[PDB]
């Protein structure tokens, strides 16, 4: 599919919602496993079960491993930026 | 012995 740049905007107080899998060390990229319930992810829209995701904020995470992509995914705060796609 | 993929929460 094409892939979309998405905004989710977060409180600083709060994470973003979201279970992922895969990563470098699996061969497959970042992807969405789950969305939860009324968490950020879940009332921006635009992110589903099944994304994988390329980017956020501008940095790239198609050649990450899974726990550096974890680190860089809850670093981010505010306005923030994904690129993901469905295959 | 084969293992879940790993998931993590953010």
């Amino acid at each position: 599919g094409p892939i979309r740049k998405v905004l989710l905007l977060k409180e600083d107080h709060e994470g973003l919602g979201i279970s992922i899998t895969g990563g470098k060390e699996h061969g497959v990229p970042i992807l969405i496993s789950e969305i939860h319930p009324g968490q950020p992810a879940d009332r921006c829209g635009g992110l589903h079960v099944g994304d994988a995701i390329l980017a956020v904020n501008g940095v790239n995470l198609r050649d990450t491993k899974h726990k550096e992509a974890v680190t860089i995914l809850s670093q981010q705060r505010g306005e923030i930026e994904f690129e993901v796609v469905y295959v | 012995a084969n293992s879940r993929k790993p998931t993590s929460i953010i």
